[PDB]
């Protein structure tokens, strides 16, 4: 199971690893394997370790990201996760996320 | 020598194949030992006397 | 098995294993080879005991296969022999385990309610199991059959 | 195996090595008086 | 889906404190339109410079047929 | 719970078939290993309290656990820890006799992690205690019996961790 | 060949010592020395 | 199905289903009798298609039944015809569902790794499904043949 | 459009179109003659529908033309009728395209910010396009009104 | 998730058999009810907000819960309650369109009771709110599809309880 | 992207005018050719791998590119090349179903010329491969659907060149 | 994780003393076995598809697990079981070359019980699969290396049971 | 290349080379003479590998040289034995490099879709490299051919 289109876009580098993570997380494959079998709260708890490499840190953080995933769903949750100060601070643009 | 034409002709569906606990495995066994049924013992209750034919000991 | 029964009893009294139960596990461990031989003979000949005991059951109780009976019919006699094969397999399990708790757990708890729902005469099933132990005693050697008939005996005591 | 025999050498004479180091460093008395 | 061809350099302001591995702060990126406003705001708040940006994807002024 | 024999019987019953050759081979292996298990159970039942005594002296006495503020400071906490060690040693003896760790799942490891987490019990300290139990038990019981007891006590440690 | 068996072979028992009273009981050790 | 696809997409976007998907759902609902008819036609001819297509495969490519082949052996050929029955059942599932999601979720994910392990040639499996397509299209009416062969070529395209 | 959303789903899952969605595009193509007939009658009645709907809007809510409302004056009422004409054009666009995607990508998302910056009551313009859908359903045939009313009600829901 | 089509497909598949008429009639019944489900879903998607509005007005407003000290006192908690009812209505519409309550216990109910117990949310009050949603959408849609909607709403309530 | 109906709807929206006959003639043409496009797409998806293998057999095999030192020598490189070829086939199928080549000149030809110039891929050889694909599709699906495919395929050729 | 060397150094560090009398014996036994353990790792890593092939063919194929109604019915589940057996073989190689089962404790047995109980994977069938793994490795690598792999494979089996 | 994997892994871990990894590079440099010895023996006996593997293949699996296969006449077999020479060259590259990294660089991955597009049996290619393996083990000394078979079996495992 793979997306060779996104793999080729990483391979020539027109999108970097950040856009690869964003598109792969809003892809239907991740939507089937980690968004369909869960509630929205458990889905965002898993999306934190899949994108940011860590767990949710505070009640207000869980509150904010639950409001985001309730307002706009999985693409809004993924976009809010990747377009954050923490993601750009830790993994930049080309580094694969890692379990912190 | 193994031959595949008779195997293709003898192919059976797996859902039609018999498993362990199916009593149809013993259907041919019950064909083999045919049980001896009883001829019908025609009885009439009106020809039975209750007081005498009941055992007394 | 006897090991599980001894462990359950020792846990119930919150103690380690008594040396009497250690001796019973030791003796079962040493004598398990005869039980394995008995179970091997039974699973090798397992159609023969069911065949002869079903024949003897249909001789001694032809009301079973008479019309209006529980096992009247080809498929019903097939299910009868299926139940006989089930109880034979359970007897092999009990002979291997050395204790009758697997037989009790699989096929002796709720058997009365099951066969009452099915309309099946429980004493006639007990007669079939007794005839199975007769055929197995004829098939096996004397001491091995005398040891293996006690699991049949427990089945007879629970069902009849 | 080489690292093992080096360890067997050094653990055997460890008191000698720390005694020579302590006598090299400290003056005015015996540093080996109260070895633990 | 209309997108942007951007090219930018964003230095890390916390790499000295955090003692992490280094990345090339200059990159040529393909970014979607819906995420480009937030991405550009992230770049300018991090302090990086966007030195090139073009609408390489879609035609400019398309009223319908966007995504 | 179940032993190796009842595990074979339950697997064959779930399959719906009689005991085949590999089942007989596994049964013969358990009957071969039974005598060492029985004598190991006799040794552990002899030295039940003393194994716990030298294990806790090997790992937990004169440490931060028994110092004030640690979780074994008071006498009731010490008694509860000795009670837990006795439970682990007895159930490991039961698992060694059965040849299966199913009783550890049914009786011990089903909710004990949540129990210790609610209690505040240091599971690292209990893991070191059970490692000391492993060492003292393998000192007294032999080599192959020491391996079996070590496997089941490491299963208890893995359930805790 | 048969020297593969490190874990599967006979285990080597370690020498693990009982824990002793430590330097937090130095006052009680001195007290016991004056008790003698 | 398309209902599952639309509900899953609307759930991921956290929105209700638009009428632009609701008309698609009701069109799929109304156009169901043809797919149902093709489904009972295929499950009526479920045996003979498998028999003829297996015969055609083992006459076209005798390397499958060659010595040293993957299906050398009577039970191996029986399991090969069973796999053909499996994929015909999945084709009937996709026909009666109106979607490729049952075939994808049951017998297309991990097929390459599975037959890479088992050594069975994936192009010969694709040839088997293609031969089932030709036998079914010969057996049934031409528009229904195209409708079933649509899912059939989806299966052989995911195979190769 | 529904065709471009089908191919967006297709290259999102990174494969060719499914047979179900191909037959779905066929159903859309066959129904497109009826949608185009609805387009003809709506663009023929593009004046009378918006004029009667505007008259109904001013009759329902006189506070719009009263002092204190946003649309006070002849040019303000002309721009209100121009907005209603644009939204009627958008509903005809959606009926042509088969989905609510052109309404969404022209004049339906951001309408909260639009009428917040304008000061226009969003419930009042929702009521206005509701009167548009009532006059449209009055003027259409039953099937055509049932087809257009789903897109109209999507406009009601996203502009309420 | 599973709709009625995937439900009967997996029910045939777990036994490994093909489609028989005792299964084909299920798909025929689903295709009979499909246009009713589509029209009811269109009505509910058009009137999604006002169902919640009159449901909260019928059940929760002017009660203890909106008062100071109640669970939906602050505007953040009120918006969270409206968001929860929007979640319930949208997923019940999904379950009504699918004809099978798989998405309810697969994306709403599997942990929501524990979450509400941890938050202190009154489960009985949410059940009464969902019942108010059921009465409002039954008056709004009709009895025939309102019963099918209410089946999944009671499914949500039973999972919450 | 932008298909035929959204293209004419955008052309109407730029002038701010309702759809008239000057776009509805093309709309009727699209709805007349729609089932032809769908059946041709079905045939192309049926024979998608075979079109690629006959195209590489008739245009790309036994050439200097698949000689060592060429631009198709290594196995990863050949896999990438056939990946590009059935990418071009599938996106041409997308544009053929759409009725416009917005998808082709946007989500394929965004930077394809620049990345092929940076890699060293022979643009003329890829054009010959696309012409081979066009000949195979024209010989496989028909005359009118073949030239409808050929319009988008030499549009791809003009984008590459 | 930790290995035998780290376990020795940690034990000596907890004691505060050097490697006096038995730590040296454990280390020299480890380094004596190490080159043959590396050779066994080379053989297993080279042949790793064949071990899982003969294991699935010996134990799990042609069974209720693979027939419909079983836990290895679908191809995704079959490929997942193949990947799990590859995981077991590879982490058994890891533990066999580390000389300690801490890698199995921290990366295998930490969540294996809970993922299998949540998924529904048959514990007894997984144990039989690992037994087929250990006899196939014993046949393919040797008796001594087979036992050195089989002690960790039986540790994984005890973790299953 | 062991030093390639050294630089890649040390850069991923973001530190200098550990002394154990430096001892690995010592071991690889000292074994470089032996691996180039194996390399020049293989390139001395390259052609007999190709011919004996080819005709042993054509006698063991004659389907491909038969009609219906891929080997027709002379030029198809010439391209096939050219592929055999290519894979033998890649085996010598892996031997002289000490790792299968240049084998994956030129050819070890993409071969499945390569031979699926070409119609070539991947398992027959794997078997081809198999008799390459034991012909090399026959001609060259087996204790020193263990090193060459250590890459040969990885090649046949990847193409299996
Ligand atoms: C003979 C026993 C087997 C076999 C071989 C066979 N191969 C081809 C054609 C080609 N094979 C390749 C593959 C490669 N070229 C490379 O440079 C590399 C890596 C170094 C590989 C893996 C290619 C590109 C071709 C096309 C020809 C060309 O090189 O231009 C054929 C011919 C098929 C045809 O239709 O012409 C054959 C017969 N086929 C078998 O069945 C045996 C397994
Ligand atoms: C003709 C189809 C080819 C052939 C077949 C072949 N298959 C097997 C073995 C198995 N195949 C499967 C596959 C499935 N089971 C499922 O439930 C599904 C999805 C619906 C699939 C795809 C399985 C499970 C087996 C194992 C048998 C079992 O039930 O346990 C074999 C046997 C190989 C062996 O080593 O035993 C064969 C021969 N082989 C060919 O060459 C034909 C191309
Ligand atoms: C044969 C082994 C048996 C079998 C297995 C089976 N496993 C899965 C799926 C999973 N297995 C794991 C386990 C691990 N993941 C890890 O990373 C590690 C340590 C390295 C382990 C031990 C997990 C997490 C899954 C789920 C997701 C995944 O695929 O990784 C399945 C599939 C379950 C399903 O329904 O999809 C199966 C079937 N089943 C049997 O019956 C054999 C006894
Ligand atoms: C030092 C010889 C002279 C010099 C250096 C200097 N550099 C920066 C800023 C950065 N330099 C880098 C370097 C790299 N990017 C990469 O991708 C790699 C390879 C892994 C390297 C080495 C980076 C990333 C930065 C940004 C800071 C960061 O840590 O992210 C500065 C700072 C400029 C400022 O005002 O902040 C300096 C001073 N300039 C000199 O004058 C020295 C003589
Ligand atoms: C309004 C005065 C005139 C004008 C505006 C207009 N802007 C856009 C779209 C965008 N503008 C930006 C630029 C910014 N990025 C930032 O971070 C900031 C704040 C510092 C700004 C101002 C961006 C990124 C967009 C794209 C929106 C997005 O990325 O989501 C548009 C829309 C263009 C379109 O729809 O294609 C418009 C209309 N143009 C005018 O005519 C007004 C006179
Ligand atoms: C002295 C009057 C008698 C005596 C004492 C003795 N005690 C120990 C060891 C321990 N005693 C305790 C008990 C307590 N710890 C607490 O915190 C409290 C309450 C405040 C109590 C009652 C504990 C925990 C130990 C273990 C040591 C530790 O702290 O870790 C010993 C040592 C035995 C050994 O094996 O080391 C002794 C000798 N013995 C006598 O005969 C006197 C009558
Ligand atoms: C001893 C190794 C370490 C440790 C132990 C400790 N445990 C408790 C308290 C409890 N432990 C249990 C656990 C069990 N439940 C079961 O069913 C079984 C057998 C299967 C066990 C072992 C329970 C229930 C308790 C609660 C008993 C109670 O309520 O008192 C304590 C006491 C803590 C306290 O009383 O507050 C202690 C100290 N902790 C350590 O530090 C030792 C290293
Ligand atoms: C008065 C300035 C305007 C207005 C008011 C109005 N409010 C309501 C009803 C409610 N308002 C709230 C809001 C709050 N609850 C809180 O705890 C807080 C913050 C401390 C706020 C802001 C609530 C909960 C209600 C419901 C009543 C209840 O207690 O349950 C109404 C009634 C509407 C109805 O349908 O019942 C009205 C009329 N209306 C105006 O015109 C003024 C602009
Ligand atoms: C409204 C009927 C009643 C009620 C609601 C209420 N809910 C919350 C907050 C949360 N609700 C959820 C529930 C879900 N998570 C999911 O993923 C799904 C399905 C997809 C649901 C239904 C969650 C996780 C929260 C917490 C999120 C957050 O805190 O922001 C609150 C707020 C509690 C608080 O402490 O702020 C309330 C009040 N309570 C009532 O009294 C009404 C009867
Ligand atoms: C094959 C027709 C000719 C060939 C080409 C060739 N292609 C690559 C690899 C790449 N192919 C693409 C193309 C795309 N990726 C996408 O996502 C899309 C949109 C759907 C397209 C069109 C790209 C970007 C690459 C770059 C690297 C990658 O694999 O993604 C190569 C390899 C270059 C290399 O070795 O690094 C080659 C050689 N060459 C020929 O001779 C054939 C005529």
């Amino acid at each position: 199971q793979s997306i060779s289109y996104l793999e080729s876009q990483v391979r020539n580098g027109d999108i970097s690893m950040k856009e690869f993570v964003r598109r792969l997380a809003k892809s239907p494959l991740y939507r089937k394997q980690f968004f369909e079998p869960f509630i929205n709260s458990r889905a965002l708890e898993l999306a934190f370790r899949h994108i940011l490499g860590r767990g949710p840190s505070s009640r207000e953080e869980v509150q904010k990201y639950f409001s985001i995933v309730s307002s706009g769903g999985l693409p809004a949750l993924v976009d809010a996760l990747v377009d954050s100060q923490e993601y750009a601070d830790y993994f930049g643009e080309e580094t694969v996320p890692y379990l912190r | 020598q193994i031959v595949w034409q008779n195997e293709v002709r003898r192919f059976i569906p797996q859902e039609k194949k018999l498993t362990a606990g199916n009593p149809m495995n013993f259907l041919g066994m019950a064909r083999s030992i045919n049980p001896a049924a009883n001829t019908i013992p025609k009885v009439s209750a009106q020809n039975i006397n209750i007081e005498a034919s009941v055992p007394r000991r | 098995s006897i090991v599980t029964k001894s462990i359950v009893n020792a846990d119930a009294e919150a103690r380690y294993l008594s040396p009497g139960e250690l001796d019973r596990i030791k003796a079962f461990v040493t004598g398990g080879a005869a039980r394995l031989r008995i179970a091997e003979t039974l699973t090798g000949s397992r159609e023969t005991i069911v065949k002869q005991a079903g024949d003897r059951l249909f001789q001694k109780r032809p009301d079973i296969v008479s019309p209006g009976g529980n096992a009247y019919g080809e498929e019903m006699t097939a299910t009868c022999l299926r139940d006989m094969d089930y109880y034979l397999r359970l007897v092999t399990y009990g002979v291997v385990s050395g204790d009758v708790t697997p037989i009790e757990e699989i096929g002796l708890v709720g058997v009365r309610e099951m066969y009452r729902s099915l309309g099946t005469p429980i004493e006639a099933v007990a007669q079939s199991v007794r005839e199975m132990k007769e055929v197995a005693s004829g098939l096996m050697s004397s001491d091995d059959a005398a040891e293996a008939s006690a699991y049949f005996d427990f089945v007879i005591g629970k069902m009849s | 195996a080489l690292r093992l025999e080096i360890a067997e050498t050094l653990t055997q004479n460890a008191d000698l090595i720390v005694s020579r180091a302590a006598n090299r460093i400290f003056t005015g008395g015996s540093p080996l008086s109260y070895l633990e | 889906m209309r997108m942007f061809r951007i090219t930018a350099c964003v230095p890390s302001q916390t790499r000295i404190r955090t003692q992490r591995e280094l990345q090339n702060t200059y990159f040529t990126k393909l970014v979607p339109y819906d995420n480009w406003f937030r991405e550009q705001q992230r770049i300018m708040k991090m302090g990086g410079k966007i030195v090139k940006v073009e609408l390489a994807t879609g035609r400019p002024g398309t009223n319908a047929g966007l995504a | 719970m179940q032993d190796a024999i009842t595990a074979v019987i339950n697997s064959a019953d779930v399959q719906g078939k009689y005991l085949d050759g590999a089942a007989m081979d596994k049964l013969k292996s358990y009957f071969a290993s039974g005598e060492l298990r029985v004598r190991a159970a006799s040794v552990i039942s002899a030295n039940a309290a003393t194994i716990v005594k030298e294990a806790v002296a090997k790992s937990l006495l004169y440490s931060d656990v028994t110092r004030p503020g640690g979780n074994m400071y008071t006498t009731r906490r010490y008694a509860a820890c000795i009670r837990d060690l006795d439970y682990y040693l007895r159930y490991a003896t039961y698992a060694m006799l059965a040849g299966d760790a199913s009783i550890l799942d049914e009786r011990v490891l089903n909710g004990l992690k949540e129990t210790y987490n609610s209690l505040g019990v240091p599971i690292s300290s209990t893991v070191q205690a059970i490692q000391a139990i492993k060492e003292v038990t393998a000192s007294l019981v032999g080599a192959d019996a020491g391996k079996e007891m070590g496997v089941y006590l490491d299963y208890i440690c893995s359930g805790l961790s | 060949p048969s020297q593969v068996a490190f874990a599967s072979g006979d285990p080597i028992p370690q020498n693990v010592a009982r824990r002793t009273p430590g330097p937090s009981l130095n006052r009680f050790k001195e007290m016991a020395r004056q008790v003698k």
